[PDB]
RNA sequence: CUUGAGUCUCGUAGAGGGGGGUAGAAUUCCAGGAAUACCGGUGGCGAAGGCGGCCCCCUGGACGAAGACUGACGCUCAGGUGCGAAAGCGUGGGGAGCAUAGUCCACGCCGUAAACGAUGUCGACUUGGAGGUUGUGCCCUUGAGGCGUGGCUUCCGGAGCUAACGCGUUAAGUCGACCGCCUGGGGAGUAC
């Protein structure tokens, strides 16, 4: 969720060490943590409180993808290749 | 939460929970500690039963 | 050569014919505010040498079809 | 500032004209050096020192002659989204011309006499009185 | 994983079956007032290490038991 | 390029929920429906309606102490789509506390209200004073304790403002960007 499996996914995308909040490393950490949280909303199906917190970061997932879109068309396609998006 | 001494000196002899407004003290941890106090069997249910 | 009106491409589902919008500022006539206003005019071109999303230079011409009186001159932008 | 650096500066200065502090300070862009190098020269305030190189920032010295404070009624007019690009033969004279009218000309910001001397107006920055 | 703790209450007339029940429920350790009674017993507690699923087999064996009545699990970090 | 914003580390406090069973300080009938006495408050959570037994389970937000790197990536909103106090109604049961279904769980409609901080939102600036609560740096910590220094919430008050009454560092005060809404009362939240 936050500590263990994030620590094995951090260096899978960084252009060097500790570049953590770069936009490549950003979304791939985040989109991963929408699939796994959707396992939690694969059931329980009445938590309308927390569901906006999911709905929060799903829109921000598309927000930073605009920042790949407007700057570098190449690196945009490279990670949605590696994630299979849209 | 689990101590027979440091919790039962800070319960009242009517069985109930001491308020901090009379005790004067950690209380927000102590309250929930005495909220769950009823199953430990180091205490009664209350002093009258 | 007129002003060489710069514009974009909106859609091409037509046979050798495109749709161009044009960015354009103006003073709003009573309030004094700048509203970015755009128009929409059909433009003749044969080669399909501009794609949907480019930036286009346009002059007028003879009125060829209905609803279309502008030829392409050249393109300054890829898709 | 968030969404105008020069408007939110003009709140910061004349709040010093309501408690009579000595020195005022705001985070200072290169435009902001060119602001108070007009207010000093026309005489409305006294002295300023830029400092900082990762936070370039000013040390303006106020000017209150008495309990009365010198910079009486400064007003920004051209606020973003309501640009008023004045042609020069409309020009705002401030308080029958007795003040000054800071106009963003080509040749600089320093503007009383763009009416005749320079000879080209532009966007008003703020009236000053 | 996550550290845990075991809390339960022991039947007095079958307080002789304490360590026999212990080695039964040590399998998960190696795998990873009138309450109608005397109000007199002895407690057995320990701080255990097991993760989120190895524990789940343990508690669902107490609706078939008669000595212990209440199953309580806490933590201390 | 690093301060707006944002991810990581790391701790901290908590009626944020969802499910699962649990179960008495209490309480009618011949079994069980209910839900807190205490803590319970000027506390405390959350975007609001709200939400209080206890433990674990999947999840939600905020906070602090440092570092680290991203280099404007943001703020706002017509329509739009969700969450939506009671009742009512639908279909499927129950029947004590006690209103004869309904109230209660549940699957569907229904979107209603003092759903009234009768105070859109974010940002930056300006005399303040006393209490709340959460931290945590320095300091014989030599302690219940000081100076700071974070965050939100009270209580009275300067200038300024307001028709007054009053607001008053959590604004309504000086401003900037954007959205909702009003233009005399009745007929009327009605005719089609």
């Amino acid at each position: 969720l936050s500590t263990e499996a994030t620590a094995k996914i951090v260096s899978e995308f960084g252009r060097d060490a500790n570049d953590t909040g770069s936009t490549e490393v950003q979304v791939a950490l985040l989109t991963a943590q929408i699939n796994h949280l959707q396992g939690h909303f694969a059931e329980h199906k009445k938590d309308h409180h927390s569901r906006r917190g999911l709905l929060r970061m799903v829109s921000q997932r598309r927000k930073l993808l605009d920042y790949l879109k407007r700057k570098d068309v190449a690196r945009y396609t490279r990670l949605i290749e590696r994630l299979g998006l849209r | 939460y689990k101590d027979i001494a440091t919790l039962k000196n800070y319960i009242t002899e009517s069985g109930k929970i001491v308020p901090s407004r009379i005790t004067g003290t950690y209380q927000r941890q102590l309250a929930r500690a005495i909220k769950r106090a009823r199953y430990l069997s180091l205490l009664p249910y209350t002093d009258r039963h | 050569k007129i002003r060489t009106l710069q514009g974009r491409v909106v859609s091409d589902k037509m046979e050798k014919s495109i749709v161009v919008a044009i960015e354009r500022f103006v003073k709003h006539p009573i309030y004094g505010k700048f509203i970015k206003r755009t128009t929409k005019l059909h433009v003749h071109d044969e080669n399909n040498e501009c794609g949907i999303g480019d930036v286009v230079e346009i002059r007028e011409c003879r009125p060829l079809s209905k609803t279309k009186s502008w030829t392409l001159v050249r393109v300054v932008e890829k898709a | 500032s968030m969404q105008d650096p020069i408007a939110d500066m003009l709140t910061r200065i004349r709040n010093g004209q309501a408690a009579n502090k000595a020195a005022v300070t705001m985070p200072s862009s290169k435009l902001k050096v060119a602001i108070a190098n007009v207010l000093k020269e026309e005489g409305f305030i006294e002295d300023f020192k830029v400092e900082g190189d990762t936070k370039p920032e000013l040390e303006l010295t106020l000017k209150y002659f008495q309990g009365k404070a010198v910079v009486e009624s400064i007003q920004r007019v051209s606020r973003p989204g309501l640009r008023i690009y004045k042609r020069k033969d409309e020009l705002p004279k401030v308080m029958a011309g007795l003040g000054i009218a800071v106009v963003s000309t080509s040749k600089g910001v320093m503007t009383d006499r763009a009416a005749r001397q320079a000879g080209l107006g532009g966007e008003i920055i703020c009236y000053v009185a | 994983m996550r550290h845990y703790e075991i809390v339960f209450m022991v039947h007095p007339d079958q307080s002789e079956q304490v360590p026999g029940m212990i080695e039964r429920y040590t399998a998960a350790i190696t795998g990873a007032y009138p309450i109608n009674k005397l109000h007199k017993a002895h407690y057995v507690l320990m701080n255990v290490e097991a993760p989120q699923e190895v524990i789940d087999e343990l508690e669902t064996t107490f609706r078939f038991n008669d000595a212990v009545i209440r199953s309580m699990v806490m933590r201390t970090k």
